[PDB]
């Protein structure tokens, strides 16, 4: 199963990049000092604020801030935004 | 930096014209500036030429 996670990975990596600012980029994320699983849910979280509306947060996720949510919950969360790209376009 | 440059034209428009805009450019499309934002960092900042610029209103 590691390269079928591997591939989820991409996934989120292949939208996160067409999406959010380069600041963001696996490269340069790695030099400051975070782990791949690290990345990935801090890349999880910043693609919710920017597509899920603040309210759909408070209640899928239940509180506000998304820097404590990080698991199962979060792929609720990123779901939602990957249904939410679709209707923008 | 480019904040800087965008601010010496909304200035400059502001005393000239009476009013001054700055675009806030995030990594989106052309098409997807109608959307609102919630949460987005921005990439950069351009200032957008007030004859170019049509406002109906507060």
């Amino acid at each position: 199963q590691l390269l079928l996670e591997a591939e989820r990975i991409n996934e989120i990596d292949t939208l996160a990049k067409a999406h959010l600012s380069n600041h963001f980029n696996k490269e340069v994320l790695l030099a400051k000092g975070y782990t791949l699983k690290d990345i990935m849910q801090a890349q999880r979280r910043e693609l919710v604020r920017k597509f899920v509306p603040i309210e759909q947060i408070k209640a899928i996720a239940k509180v506000s801030d998304i820097s404590h949510i990080d698991g199962e919950i979060l792929e609720q969360l990123v779901s939602l935004a990957k249904v939410n790209i679709k209707l923008r376009k | 930096v480019q904040l800087k440059n965008a601010l010496l034209n909304c200035i400059i428009s502001y005393r000239f014209h009476g009013i001054g805009y700055v675009l806030v450019k995030t990594k989106d499309t052309l098409i997807d500036l109608e959307q609102p934002v919630n949460i987005e960092l921005p990439i950069g900042f351009e200032y957008l030429d007030y004859e170019y610029v049509r406002d109906l209103g507060v």
